[PDB]
């Protein structure tokens, strides 16, 4: 059984943000630029039989809102990332490198990226008890574990979710007095977004502020 | 300025040795063609056995002194082999032009590391001639750093079809060196194995030789850990950190709180340099007695 | 400003004094050594004008 | 170099590829004509009769 249906449309509401470093800061309004998601771009809400090869970019945003675990890995040689009961499969093969970790309402976001032949894994569980469309709070997704194979990835193949994109943009992420993110703000959506970047302030007063040369 | 007094180690925890006579001293080793990467983790690397045991022909070190190799550690550190000519040797140069650095693996001009070579006499020629090393001859375009080519197409000059379509203007982008015992020695096949690696960008994984010390403190002593090194007075924190944070930061983005890899601890770095001194007198003529002032 | 502009590579290996100092050698030393000098003195000079 | 029309195109020393890009300050010429078995003794590093 493969059927058909068509897909869907949802709009991304400011979400999405991990720590670019291992490196701890305080209280402090350090800037900084990566592959993020960028703020308010549509999602490709996928709800399930429906399974296609979703064409893997350069950065992506899984997340799944709420299942019984149905979801148990994910495709990408080609590297074997799934879970069972027991210990997390980690393989690199053509299945028709290994590793091992440990045996094995809410919402769970997870992001892949591929840089200087690294596989990082950043994630973040989230309970949460809302609808459809997920709510508006902000959280980071921490890392968890660094696999490094190198590999040529073009494709990845899931095992209702959302996906998305990330693009290379700079941000700015305010930081509290127990280091953790709780706000973050672009410059590179809406001109009150290029001026609060280069004001490196969230807060403006009256006059007139140069931002850039066109 | 306040003198320090001792040094602290705190540097490594591995024991194990890192597998290297498989990566040097053995025979069996790829084309230039296709070269390949090997991965080194969690062990400690000897420049006992490259600078002192043996000679070679090659210990250029490019960005960091030789001297010094293992006494920083390093991250992700990357080996790469392969035999050519020994006359191709010079081509392997950071920006330098070359036909093995145009169709084949280019070495970065910000490479930071060192490259070893030496002659092969007869172990990688035959007499009639070693054919099954290849270099790339032909390439539509040039390459970019840390890559490699799989494609045997027939190379294409001209408007006449090739890669495949064999014909006038079309010739196999790879040749044979044929490496033999009668040839020169600028013709014999030399053993050449590339090394890379990177500095503070992440946690420590592979360490030098040196081991640890004991730990003080309340008192600005030289400090080393996984390759940072500081001065200033060390004390215990309060300031809690993510179970992954190593180091620590300011407004200034300056090294303030670090984690000891064997006590597992947030550590306060203070400044310890720091003084003016001040001199008031009641004149020469007077008197001579002075009272002299600190300002900080 | 002045504080924000140690960060500043100015053209060499690194920012870090010490940390160049390590990895380099006193014979050949001179090149880093000498751009820092020049930049970070340059500096000074435009925050003494104003 | 499009013409395909030789049995012999080859440029020693230059690449033919590149040609009619960079300018030189003179050029000369010699041709005549010889046999089959003696194609190959005019090159550099050949010898013969
Ligand atoms: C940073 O952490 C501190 C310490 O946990 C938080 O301050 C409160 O500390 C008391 C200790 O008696 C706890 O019982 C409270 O639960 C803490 N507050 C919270 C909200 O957890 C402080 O609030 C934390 N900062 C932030 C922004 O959450
Ligand atoms: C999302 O896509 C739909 C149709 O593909 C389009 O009408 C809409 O404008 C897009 N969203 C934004 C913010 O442009
Ligand atoms: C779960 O799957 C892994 C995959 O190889 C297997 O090794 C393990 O035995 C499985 N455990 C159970 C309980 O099915
Ligand atoms: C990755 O694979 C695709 C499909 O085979 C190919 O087009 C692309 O050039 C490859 N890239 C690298 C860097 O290998
Ligand atoms: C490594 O650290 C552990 C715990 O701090 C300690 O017990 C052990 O002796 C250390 N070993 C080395 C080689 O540093
Ligand atoms: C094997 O390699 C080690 C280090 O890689 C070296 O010390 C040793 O001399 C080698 N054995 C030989 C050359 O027989
Ligand atoms: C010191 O001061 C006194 C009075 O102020 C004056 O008479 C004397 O000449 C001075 N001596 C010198 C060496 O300046």
């Amino acid at each position: 059984t493969r059927t058909q249906l068509p897909p869907a449309y949802t709009n991304s509401f400011t979400r999405g943000v991990y720590y670019p470093d291992k490196v701890f800061r305080s209280s402090v309004l350090h800037s900084t630029q990566d592959l993020f998601l960028p703020f308010f771009s549509n999602v490709t809400w996928f709800h399930a039989f429906d399974n296609p090869v979703l064409p893997f970019n350069d950065g992506v945003y899984f997340a799944s809102t709420e299942k019984s675990n149905i979801i148990r890995g994910w495709i990408f040689q080609s590297l074997l990332i799934v879970n069972n009961a027991t210990n997390v499969v980690i393989k690199v093969c053509e299945f028709q490198f290994e590793y091992v970790s440990q045996p094995f309402k809410n919402l769970r976001e997870f992001v892949f990226k591929n840089i200087d032949g690294y596989f990082k894994i950043y994630s973040k569980h989230t309970p949460i008890n809302l609808v459809r469309d997920l709510p508006q709070g902000f959280s980071a997704l921490e890392p968890l574990v660094d696999l490094p194979i190198g590999i040529n990835i073009t494709r990845f193949q899931t095992l209702a979710y959302y996906v998305g994109y990330l693009q290379p943009r700079t941000f700015l992420l305010k930081y509290n007095e127990n280091g953790t993110i709780t706000d973050a703000v672009d410059c590179a959506l809406d001109p009150l977004s290029e001026t609060k970047c280069t004001l490196k302030s969230f807060t403006v007063e009256k006059g007139i502020y140069q931002t850039s040369n066109f | 300025r306040v003198q320090p007094t001792e040094s602290i180690v705190r540097f490594p925890n591995i024991t194990n040795l890192c597998p290297f006579g498989e990566v040097f001293n053995a025979t069996r080793f790829a084309s230039v063609y296709a070269w390949n990467r090997k991965r080194i983790s969690n062990c400690v690397a000897d420049y006992s056995v490259l600078y002192n045991s043996a000679s070679f022909s090659t210990f250029k070190c490019y960005g960091v002194s030789p001297t010094k190799l293992n006494d920083l550690c390093f991250t992700n550190v990357y080996a790469d082999s392969f035999v050519i000519r020994g006359d191709e040797v010079r081509q392997i140069a950071p920006g330098q032009t070359g036909k093995i650095a145009d169709y084949n693996y280019k070495l970065p001009d910000d490479f930071t590391g060192c490259v070893i070579a030496w002659n092969s006499n007869n172990l990688d020629s035959k007499v009639g001639g070693n054919y099954n090393y290849l270099y790339r001859l032909f390439r539509k375009s040039n390459l970019k750093p840390f890559e490699r080519d799989i494609s045997t197409e027939i190379y294409q000059a001209g408007s006449t079809p090739c890669n495949g379509v064999e014909g006038f203007n079309c010739y196999f982008p790879l040749q044979s060196y044929g490496f033999q015992p009668t040839y020169g020695v600028g013709y014999q096949p030399y053993r050449v194995v590339v090394l890379s690696f990177e500095l503070l960008h992440a946690p420590a994984t592979v360490c030098g030789p040196k081991k640890s010390t004991n730990l003080v403190k309340n008192k600005c002593v030289n400090f080393n850990f996984n390759g940072l090194t500081g001065t200033g007075v060390l004390t215990e924190s309060n300031k809690k950190f993510l179970p992954f944070q190593q180091f620590g930061r300011d407004i200034d983005d300056t090294t303030d709180a670090v984690r000891d890899p064997q006590t597992l601890e947030i550590l306060d770095i203070t400044p310890c340099s720091f003084g003016g001194v001040s001199v008031i007198t009641p004149g020469t003529n007077t008197s001579n007695q002075v009272a002299v002032l600190y300002q900080g | 400003t002045l504080v924000k502009q140690l960060s500043s590579n100015f053209g060499a290996i690194s920012s870090v004094l010490n940390d160049i100092l390590a990895r380099l050698d006193p014979p050949e030393a001179e090149v880093q050594i000498d751009r820092l000098i020049t930049g970070r003195l340059q500096s000074l000079q435009t925050y003494v004008t104003q």
